[PDB]
DNA sequence: CGCTGGCACTGGCCG
DNA sequence: CGGCCAGTGCCAG
């Protein structure tokens, strides 16, 4: 159920797709990405009907990152109508995230 | 004998007053300190010891107080001040000789921490009188609630100054003491504290002479300077900087940037066991957080990050890419790393082409930094220490190694890229006498540029005829050795063959030999083999040696435990030399013998020219403009000079050559142009 | 075991 | 962020 993008993939599959968009830069090496790729799982069969769970790996992609300012991993930008809605850093609870869902969707 | 120190308001290139000045008289033994309306007395009273055919010592005089003192007699009395060099004795000169294995500061010009090994403790102290005397201001100085600037502390006399004089004096004399109590170098039956200047040249180690002769003469080449070119090397910075922001375009397209762990303050634990896992990036715990715009939680852990782009000039990165790109190091360092230089970069290979290609970008972006660095933006480069007369005055240690060699440095003008290298013809031809326009006709000056001939080999030839009765010195004079040795081992350019034999010579692995004469170590061996099979007398000079300085050693762990005879070797004018390694020994004996050779060589040149009736400065007919080992660089008003000095330059090595008794001929090659591309 | 040297640039550490 | 310093690699003879 979960979106994998490449750098060329990203401008239609998140800056004009329809709807709201959650994306995840996560990296292998990370343990924080490591502990919340769970989470995502779930996440995504769940709102599989007002959200769609996308993950970019920045080491695989390492233009479209730089142009968002990261700066910690995971980032989760949450994307609607080809633009940043919200988003929250570091490897949120599956209790934590729904709420930062729940509360933007 | 008098021991004397002066204090001035700035280093020679721009001193302009005299603080004070002490003197210690040994006939007398008292302590005379001069204040700034003695000047014209100090000045007297130096003279005086001259009268007498007395000896003046200074710690460093011959670079700055003597040339110091002349400078400040024209300027604030309009006085004629000449001391001359066979009455100077400076301490510094004489320290360098008889604790050659020691390292120094250069009087502060360098931070003792950076150093290897112990250091002479009186000659330390005296080395560090200037920031001690600093420190001192500024303490004394905040103290008041004033305000420390630039080198104030310089600017006008006062007693915290003359105190530091006087104790400078009384350092410099117990170190005269300590160095005049070595037998080796002065016999004891004489007590060279009371004995005039001729008796203290001639009844001490010729070392003695030639060390202060030298330096005398390089402190004036030091004055002299370097015409320098600063139209063309700013031209040739525009060139290289372009070439630069180029390949970096190109490297940067094909190598993209990536994320880093940065400022991680917490090690990373298991959610499950608590187990500390250290090889995971740190991370950071948010606190605070939880619309809540702010992008934090609280219990929500994160690894900080950074963005990083390529940059040819590390050699991390690019071990890095490559790696990535199919590479597989075979080469590594004590530390682990892999091993990344244009030996390895030459013989990397990959699939993706663009990358392939991208190496050799890389390599050239390498070598091009290198020339800016030594040119326009390295904390020494070029355009920096460009003098305002157009010229630059390199600084010269003329006894920095340990074989009897000089040093050179700020910036090292023994470090000039040769003119078959990647742009040397530029960087040479920035240096030379036609770049210097004589102070009345206006017109340029010409170069003569001498080089002594297979100096080092000559050098084997005269220490291997006691076993070999001339014979490798007959042969070395018929015709070029290093092209003689070329076509011998096969070899391309001439300067290769000089690099084979000298690495050869002085014990480099069949490795080593091999990768220079670039093949497997089974090419370097043949050749060692070949050669040290044409000359069996290398092999009973190297036993000598040993047998003369090793008694046994081991070989305990990384690193060497010996027992020595006798830890060091006589020069060819009776000095120490120290042998810090049995396996370095011979070289230690060519180097030291090629040293001496050239040493006494350019100060017989310049004293040649100066009997012949010429004059020595730019307002003269001639000057030594640089001295690299084995090679001078000199400025001649006219043709017809340059003519004389490289015909003089001839003489003098032959004079040298019988001076010792050398059983090898000794022979000089020179050349006359505009600049350093032309004449070497 | 090349050996003598100077020196530049990267990257870890710290006030 | 500039000073200290180790680890590396190049320039000359
Ligand atoms: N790679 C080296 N290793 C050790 N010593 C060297 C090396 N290259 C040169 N030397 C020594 C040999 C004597 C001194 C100066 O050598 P120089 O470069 O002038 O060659 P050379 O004097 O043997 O012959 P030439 O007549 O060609 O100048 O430095
Ligand atoms: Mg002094
Ligand atoms: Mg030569
Ligand atoms: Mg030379």
């Amino acid at each position: 159920k979960i979106i994998h993008l490449t750098d060329d993939s990203f401008d239609t599959d998140v800056l004009k797709a329809d709807g709201a968009i959650l994306v995840d830069f996560w990296a292998e090496w990370c343990g924080p990405c490591k502990m919340i790729a769970p989470i995502l799982d779930e996440i995504a069969d769940e709102y599989q009907g007002k959200l769609t769970v996308a993950k970019l790996n920045i080491d695989q992609n390492p233009g479209t990152a730089p142009k968002y300012g990261i700066r910690g991993i995971p980032t989760l930008l949450l994307f609607k109508n080809g633009e940043v809605a919200a988003t929250k850093v570091g490897a949120l609870s599956k209790g934590q995230l729904k709420e930062f869902l729940d509360a933007n969707l | 004998m008098i021991v004397s120190d002066i204090e001035a308001n700035a280093l020679l290139e721009s001193v302009t007053k005299f603080h004070c000045g002490v003197i210690y008289d040994y006939s007398t033994a008292e302590y005379v300190s001069y204040r700034p309306s003695d000047f014209g007395a100090y000045l007297d009273a130096l003279e005086a010891e001259v009268a007498r055919g007395g000896l003046i010592v200074f710690h460093n005089g011959h670079k700055y107080d003597v040339p110091a003192l002349t400078k400040l007699a024209k300027l604030q009395l309009n006085r004629e001040f000449h001391l001359p060099r066979e009455n100077c004795i400076d301490t510094l000169v004489l320290s360098r000789l008889i604790h050659s294995n020691l390292k120094d500061t250069d009087m502060g010009l360098l931070r003792s921490g950076k150093l290897p090994g112990a250091l002479e403790a009186w000659g330390y102290r005296l080395g560090e009188m200037k920031g001690e005397y600093k420190d001192d201001f500024k303490r004394m100085l905040e103290e008041q609630g004033e305000e420390y600037v630039d080198g104030m502390e310089w600017w006008n006399f006062n007693e915290e100054m003359m105190d530091y004089n006087v104790q400078d004096v009384v350092v410099t004399k117990a170190l005269l003491e300590k160095l005049l109590s070595d037998k080796h170098y002065f016999p004891p039956e004489i007590d060279f504290t009371d004995v005039g200047y001729t008796t203290f040249w001639s009844e001490s180690l010729e070392a003695v002479d030639i060390e202060h002769r030298a330096a005398w003469l390089l402190a004036k080449q030091e004055r002299n300077g370097f015409p320098f070119d600063t139209k063309a090397i700013e031209e040739l910075y525009v060139e290289l900087a372009a070439r630069r922001s180029e390949l970096l375009r190109k490297l940067t397209e094909t190598f993209g940037s990536w994320y880093q762990p940065k400022g991680g303050t917490e090690m990373f634990c298991h959610p499950r066991t608590g187990k500390p896992l250290p090889k995971y990036p740190r991370i950071k715990t948010p606190k605070v957080g939880g619309l809540d715009t702010r992008e934090y939680v609280a219990g929500a852990p994160y690894t900080p990050v950074e963005h990083v782009v390529f940059n040819p000039s590390s050699r991390d990165h690019i071990q890095k890419k490559l790696q990535e790109a199919g590479w597989v190091p075979t080469k590594y360092t004590d530390k682990g790393a892999p091993v990344v230089d244009d030996e390895v970069l030459e013989g990397v290979r990959v699939d993706d082409p663009e990358k392939q290609a991208a190496i050799d970008l890389i390599k050239e972006y390498l070598m091009i930094q290198k020339r800016i660095g030594q040119s326009a933006e390295g904390d020494k480069a070029w355009l920096r220490y460009v003098a305002e007369d157009g010229k630059i005055h390199g600084s010269v240690n003329p006894n920095g190694a340990v074989t009897g060699r000089a040093t050179h440095a700020f910036p090292n003008l023994a470090q000039i890229p040769g003119v078959r290298s990647p742009y040397g013809e530029q960087c040479r031809a920035a240096f030379g006498a036609e770049h210097h326009l004589d102070g009345i006709t206006g017109k340029p000056w010409v170069q003569a540029g001498i080089d002594a001939s297979g100096l080092e080999l000559r050098c084997l030839a005269h220490f291997m005829a006691r076993f070999d009765n001339g014979e490798y010195a007959h042969e070395i004079l018929n015709g070029d050795i290093h092209t003689k040795n070329q076509i011998a081992a096969e070899l391309p350019t001439r300067d290769n063959a000089k690099t084979f034999i000298y690495g050869f010579l002085y014990g480099a692995g069949d490795e080593a030999i091999g990768q220079i004469v670039g093949a497997g170590k089974e090419r370097g061996k043949e050749l060692k083999k070949k050669f040290l099979e044409n000359t069996p007398a290398i092999a009973a000079l190297r036993e000598s040696i040993q047998q003369t300085l090793v008694e046994s050693s081991q070989w305990v762990a990384g690193e060497q435990q010996v027992k020595w005879k006798r830890r060091w070797i006589k020069g060819l004018d009776g000095r120490k030399v120290h042998v810090r390694s049995p396996h370095a020994a011979l070289n230690t004996l060519l180097q030291s013998a090629g040293a001496l050779i050239c040493k006494l060589w350019i100060i017989k040149t310049e004293e040649m020219l100066v009997e012949k009736g010429l004059k020595h400065g730019w307002d003269g007919d001639f000057a030594y403009m640089a001295w690299v080992h084995d090679e001078i660089q000199v400025g001649c008003r006219t043709e017809e000079i340059a003519q004389v000095v490289i015909e003089t330059a001839q003489e003098a090595m032959r004079w040298v050559g019988d001076h010792w008794n050398f059983r090898c001929l000794l022979d000089t090659e020179g050349k006359m142009g505009p600049n350093w591309a032309i004449c070497h």
